[PDB]
RNA sequence: CCUGUCAAACUCCAAACUUACAGACGCCGUUUGACGCGGGGAUUCCGGUGCGCGGGGUA
RNA sequence: AGUGCAAGAGCAAAAGAUAGCUUGACAGUGUUCUUCCCAACGAGGAACGCUGACGCGAAAGCGUGGUCUAGCGAACCAAUU
RNA sequence: UUAGGCGGCCACAGCGGUGGGGUUGCCUCCCGUACCCAUCCCGAACACGGAAGAUAAGCCCACCAGCGUUCCGGGGAGUACUGGAGUGCGCGAGCCUCUGGGAAACCCGGUUCGCCGCCACC
């Protein structure tokens, strides 16, 4: 890469299709998850806060406690174990 | 310079003028010849069909187009026919003219990318195919082998 | 509308009904909301919660079904709103609801307004609602005193027939008194 | 149907587009209520580079305040036609504009459930001329 | 139920292909296994389509091959009718053959090596550089096609 | 209105495919102890070629 | 359109404009991600808490500087709380 | 839901257009400024108070497809592209066969003028 910032090579994943533009619905930013639940990580281009490193977009983690309103989701990067601080707005129930 | 240097479609598409400067102008004079005032209202319509994807330098186009039109003056400077070269030299081309150090070349020209089977030239004529000859002279100056194809014309 | 790339607002924004930005902030408390809504002639007070396919109303009160308890005066006024607030408040309590936050829709947070009135009532009913006393009306205006005095500059009855001529902030007391004990639907 | 379709005056804006005022005074008397400052946008050659800046005053008269004004304004004007809005308005003059519309306009100017007034319920240049012409004067 | 037979070696064949072959109990050229027709098994023979030869065998042929190249999960023991009877739920090779074909059981389930270690095809096969439709011996076979190959390697 | 063309730094579209998690089968592990954890000892950080996909270059 | 600046991305009852008020660009201590995919490695950076003190709001609530990704620096010595 | 309040999905719901509907549950327009509250100026808005009038707006109801959008049939197309394989072809660029996937534009015909949840209510 020509630079090594966090948003390097994220033009696609952190951009909205024109119609899905503008503020997102609150219903999913308030969703409540319980420790144990499988959740899919995907940043909402509209939602500035509660994000996580773009590199994890696409992960399906397990909710294990929370910090503030933010959730703590455990994922496995490659073969490494990691804990991701992400808000509901950027999460979805698996299945 | 030789056609062997840019006749293949092996480089990525390089056409964005917003990121390229110093693009030589196209030598191609016109794309519509003959009676452009009238519309394709002719009985016969032959086409020069390229047989292999290649790149055709605006050099080749102009030389191929003149040679045919210039020849289509077997019909008169204001003859009854309409000639058309449907391709435009979009693909920009460079040359590394230091050795291989910082070798990204400098824009030296443009070439149009034609895929095999596309028709580069189209002429419209009444049962008076002198055009078929204007094209034996045209694909004479372009890299690829070509097929001279006739569409509306069962007046054989 | 114009093209594939055109962005159409959320239905409830087209209709100019729900302030979503304000809705997120509300929902944040994680408590039930005390929906305070008005109409030219009435006043409604709901206690909404969050659901799978949309909100769920657990308890409510309309200034209309206020007469069902002895209300014989208009219903688009200060006293009217309060009691409906209190009335919804009680049915709320019954529901097992204990706390909520005041959603005033696209209304203005003007001091002594009827929406704070609705809040003041739902509060007294037993509900725990974050609030601020000095943004509420001075009680008297809640009883309907402002209207009694306004009919003092009579010469012509404020109420087209209706009930009384000099109006009754006391009829207000009578009703609040009533709702604060027993009775059906509470 | 009618009654709720028949024209009415909603505000008469009287503004004095100066380039830098002392003019407020006259506007206050010619109408009867305080004027408002007219800041400008963009930096321009007419030594008008200042963004926020008093460059004139206006007054929006509603109800009687509007009639009681027009009952002298109109007389001082001749024009009509062409000089009318596609929405049934017209500006003459110092300026004096007259906004015209039918009864249910609040739907469009309120906060809750506001809505744009349908093209059918809008006032036409013609329907406008008639209403006013029919009130102390003549068209064209 | 299809009969799988590796016809091409391991040198140079993708790893994920080779592992698939190995999960299908084949670890050597000319080794054959019997695989049920299921989505999960179909995906696997497809991945393996280019180094193997498969297809549905005729009851008869399966019988020949079973008799000639079947083996107990351990040891030399000849799987003949008696063996089958005195060891499996069936009464003879044919009864086993039928069960396999109708996918009612498996070699393992009956205490047998999942692998039929076939012999080189007598007369030589049709080549490993072309599929059947091209005169080669690779890919899916006709029941008569699979039989010829199997019987040649009986 | 008609008619002639394009895009590595366009996209109203849009694969194959790669990939996260889960279940199923398969294979593997529970005396051949997998998965994993802790620790000792390295070597190694001139690579190359074929194929597919490439970027540069007349090559 | 605007949002200080590259480029790409976010934003409309706003993240932009105006007005007013205010100094949370606050003190303290953490969790996590990043820096360094995987996979060890410091400074730095970010996201998310908590404790304490505040600002604004009716309130939910927002403020751990400027919408996001650049604007940064070990030991030794010095000066300062 | 003979007109309401809060919503979810966020155009299948947009844009444009036609018809119908109210002594009342009603919603509105509407009438009106003593109060609470309000306009850098205006009871326009906001806020309060209220029914003389109205169904013309809005709104609710029924419907139209011309544009925008969603999905489906037939055609384009098993075409373009492609994961695996080849001592198949080609000077070569590149192509072909087998195997497993499989599109976009456009045309013609249908579909779409929202669906659903909670509450309240002749
Ligand atoms: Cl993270
Ligand atoms: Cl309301
Ligand atoms: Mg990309
Ligand atoms: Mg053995
Ligand atoms: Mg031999
Ligand atoms: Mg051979
Ligand atoms: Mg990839
Ligand atoms: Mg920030
Ligand atoms: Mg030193
Ligand atoms: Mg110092
Ligand atoms: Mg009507
Ligand atoms: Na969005
Ligand atoms: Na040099
Ligand atoms: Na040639
Ligand atoms: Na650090
Ligand atoms: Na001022
Ligand atoms: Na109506």
């Amino acid at each position: 890469p020509s630079s090594n910032g966090p948003l390097e090579g994220t033009r696609g994943k952190l951009k909205n299709k024109p119609r899905d533009r503008g503020t997102s619905p609150p219903q999913r930013a308030v969703e409540e998850f319980d420790d144990g639940e499988k959740v899919h990580l995907k940043i909402d281009p509209s939602v500035p806060n509660g994000r996580f490193h773009p590199r994890f977009d696409g992960q399906t983690g397990t909710v294990e406690g929370k910090q503030g309103d933010a959730y703590k989701v455990d994922i496995v990067d490659g073969g490494k174990e990691k804990t991701i601080i992400v808000t509901a707005a950027h999460l979805r129930r698996q299945e | 310079k030789p056609g062997a240097m840019y006749r293949n479609s092996s480089k990525p598409a390089y056409t964005r003028r917003e990121y390229i400067s110093g693009i030589p102008g196209k030598k191609i004079a016109q794309f519509d010849m003959g009676n452009n005032g009238a519309g394709p209202t002719y009985p016969a319509q032959v086409e020069l069909v390229v047989e292999k994807p290649v790149q055709i330098r605006h050099n080749a186009l102009e030389a191929a187009r003149v040679a045919a039109n210039r020849y289509v003056q077997n019909s008169g400077a204001a003859a009854n026919y309409k000639f058309r070269i449907r391709k435009f030299p979009f693909h920009v081309i460079r040359e590394n003219k230091d050795g291989m150090r910082a070798p990204f070349g400098k824009p030296v020209g443009t070439a149009a990318r034609v895929h095999g089977a596309n028709h580069i030239f189209i002429a419209w004529v009444n049962p008076d195919p002198n055009v078929e000859e204007a094209w034996r002279r045209a694909k004479m100056k372009v890299t690829p082998t070509i097929n001279i194809d006739s569409s509306p014309a069962g007046n054989a | 509308a114009t093209g594939p790339r055109y962005k159409v607002p959320m239905r409830r924004r087209r209709e100019a009904r729900t302030d979503y930005h304000q809705r997120l902030r509300l929902l944040k408390s994680g408590k039930p909301r005390l929906v305070a809504r008005k109409s030219n002639k009435h006043v409604r007070a709901q206690l909404v919660t969050l659901g799978p396919n949309g909100d769920d109303t657990l308890a409510s009160a309309h200034s209309s079904d206020l007469a069902e308890y002895g209300w014989e005066a208009p219903t688009g006024n200060m006293p009217s709103a309060y009691l409906t607030g209190l009335l919804a408040g009680l049915r709320a309590q019954e529901a097992g609801v204990e706390e909520a936050v005041l959603d005033i829709g696209l209304n203005s947070p003007t001091p002594g307004s009827k929406v704070f009135a609705i809040q003041e009532g739902a509060i007294d009913a037993g509900l725990d609602i974050p609030h601020n006393d000095d943004v509420l009306a001075d009680w008297q205006r809640t009883r309907g005193a402002h209207i009694a005095e306004y009919d003092e500059q009579l010469e012509e009855p404020l109420y087209s027939g209706d009930f009384d001529a000099a109006d009754l902030p006391e009829h207000f007391d009578e009703l609040r008194e009533t709702l604060l004990d027993g009775d059906i639907e509470l | 149907f009618h009654e709720m379709r028949e024209p009415r005056i909603e505000k008469v804006v009287v503004h004095m587009g100066i380039g830098h005022a002392n003019a407020e005074d006259i506007l206050g008397e010619i109408t009867g209520q305080m004027p408002v400052r007219t800041k400008a946008k963009r930096t321009v050659g007419e030594f008008d580079i200042r963004e926020g800046d008093p460059i004139g005053a206006k007054v929006t008269l509603r109800d009687e305040m509007a009639e009681e004004f027009l009952q002298t304004a109109l007389p001082l004007a001749e024009l009509a036609t062409s000089q009318f809005d596609d929405t049934g308005n017209f500006s003459f003059g110092l300026d004096v504009t007259v906004n015209l519309v039918r009864p249910g306009y609040r739907v469009a100017k309120r906060d809750k459930a506001s809505r744009s007034i349908p093209t059918k319920h809008r006032l036409n240049p013609a329907d406008a001329v008639a209403f006013i012409e029919s009130t102390y004067d003549v068209e064209v | 139920m299809h009969a799988l037979v590796q016809l091409r070696g391991e040198v140079n064949m993708h790893t994920d292909i080779q592992d698939t072959l190995e999960m299908l109990n084949i670890h050597h050229v000319n080794h054959c296994t019997l695989v049920p027709e299921t989505d999960a098994y179909r995906g696997m023979v497809a991945k393996v389509n280019d180094f193997v030869a498969f297809g549905e065998p005729s009851q008869e042929t399966l019988e020949t091959v079973l008799a000639t190249r079947a083996e107990p999960l351990e040891g030399d023991a000849d799987v003949d009718d008696e063996w089958v009877a005195e060891h499996t739920d069936y009464d003879d090779i044919s009864g086993l053959a039928f069960a396999l074909l109708s996918e009612e059981t498996t070699l393992r389930e009956q205490g047998l090596s999942p692998t039929l270690r076939l012999h080189p095809p007598r007369g030589g096969h049709d080549g490993v550089k072309h599929p059947v439709k091209e005169g080669g011996q690779l890919g899916k076979h006709d029941t008569e096609g699979i039989d010829d190959l199997l019987e040649a390697m009986r």
